[PDB]
């Protein structure tokens, strides 16, 4: 879908409730521990990125422990974890990767500091 | 597969089989078949938690197909709803 590139960003620090409850808003950042693994790497398309983003998320012993066994299996193959029934909208039932600065204005497709994880209800809302 | 339209057509061993099918479709390339079985599990169990029973298990039970079955039995019996087939 998109064009290749190298992931960049510092990521942000998160606790052991990364997605569940947030200390800030209804949007969760790219764990700095994760950003450190995808930094300076090229991905054929942003989907290739999200695919690997979730993979690493399942390799981290601290964040994975916060997901069920089923949600863990999903991320291991590169799929976004399922949300809770109350955060689902339509057929979208998985966590989504949003872009702070549209690929339009200043792009920044792999700018890990430009990407935040959100729920459909939210993404659809913040649109 | 052999999808029954009621929880009482399912024996416990059979419902546990449907949970492994879901787990299997859980790691497949797409969520096409998985999302279909999940809508069925949701409709035959009638639990208000929905898919959460699979992806967001209650800390008061095991995160396993047995733990899932238990919660459905308990909630169904406690609400006066027919259970799993006997045979
Ligand atoms: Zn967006």
């Amino acid at each position: 879908r998109n064009k290749p590139g190298k992931a960049t960003g510092k990521g942000k620090p998160v606790n052991n409730k990364w997605l569940n409850n947030a200390g800030k808003d209804l949007g969760s950042p790219v764990p700095d521990r994760i950003a450190n693994k995808l930094r300076d790497k090229e991905f054929k398309s942003f989907d290739d990125f999200r695919k690997k983003f979730w993979e690493e998320v399942s390799k981290d012993p601290e964040l994975s422990k916060q997901f069920s066994r089923n949600n863990n299996d999903r991320m291991k193959v590169g799929k976004a974890p399922k949300t809770r029934t109350q955060d689902v909208s339509g057929k979208r039932t998985s966590f989504e990767l949003h872009h702070e600065k549209p690929i339009s204005q200043n792009g920044g497709v792999y700018d890990m500091d430009n990407i935040s994880v959100v729920t459909p209800k939210r993404h659809i809302d913040i649109h | 597969m052999e999808l029954k339209n009621s929880i009482s057509d399912y024996t416990e061993a059979e419902f546990v089989q449907l949970l492994k099918e879901i787990e299997k479709e859980n790691v497949a390339a797409t969520d096409d078949v998985l999302d279909v079985l999940l809508e069925h599990f949701v409709k035959i169990t009638e639990h208000p938690d929905g898919t959460d029973l699979i992806y967001y298990p209650s800390d008061n039970r095991d995160d396993s197909p047995e733990g899932i079955v238990k919660e459905i039995k308990e909630w169904r019996a406690a609400n006066g709803k027919p259970g799993f087939k006997q045979g």
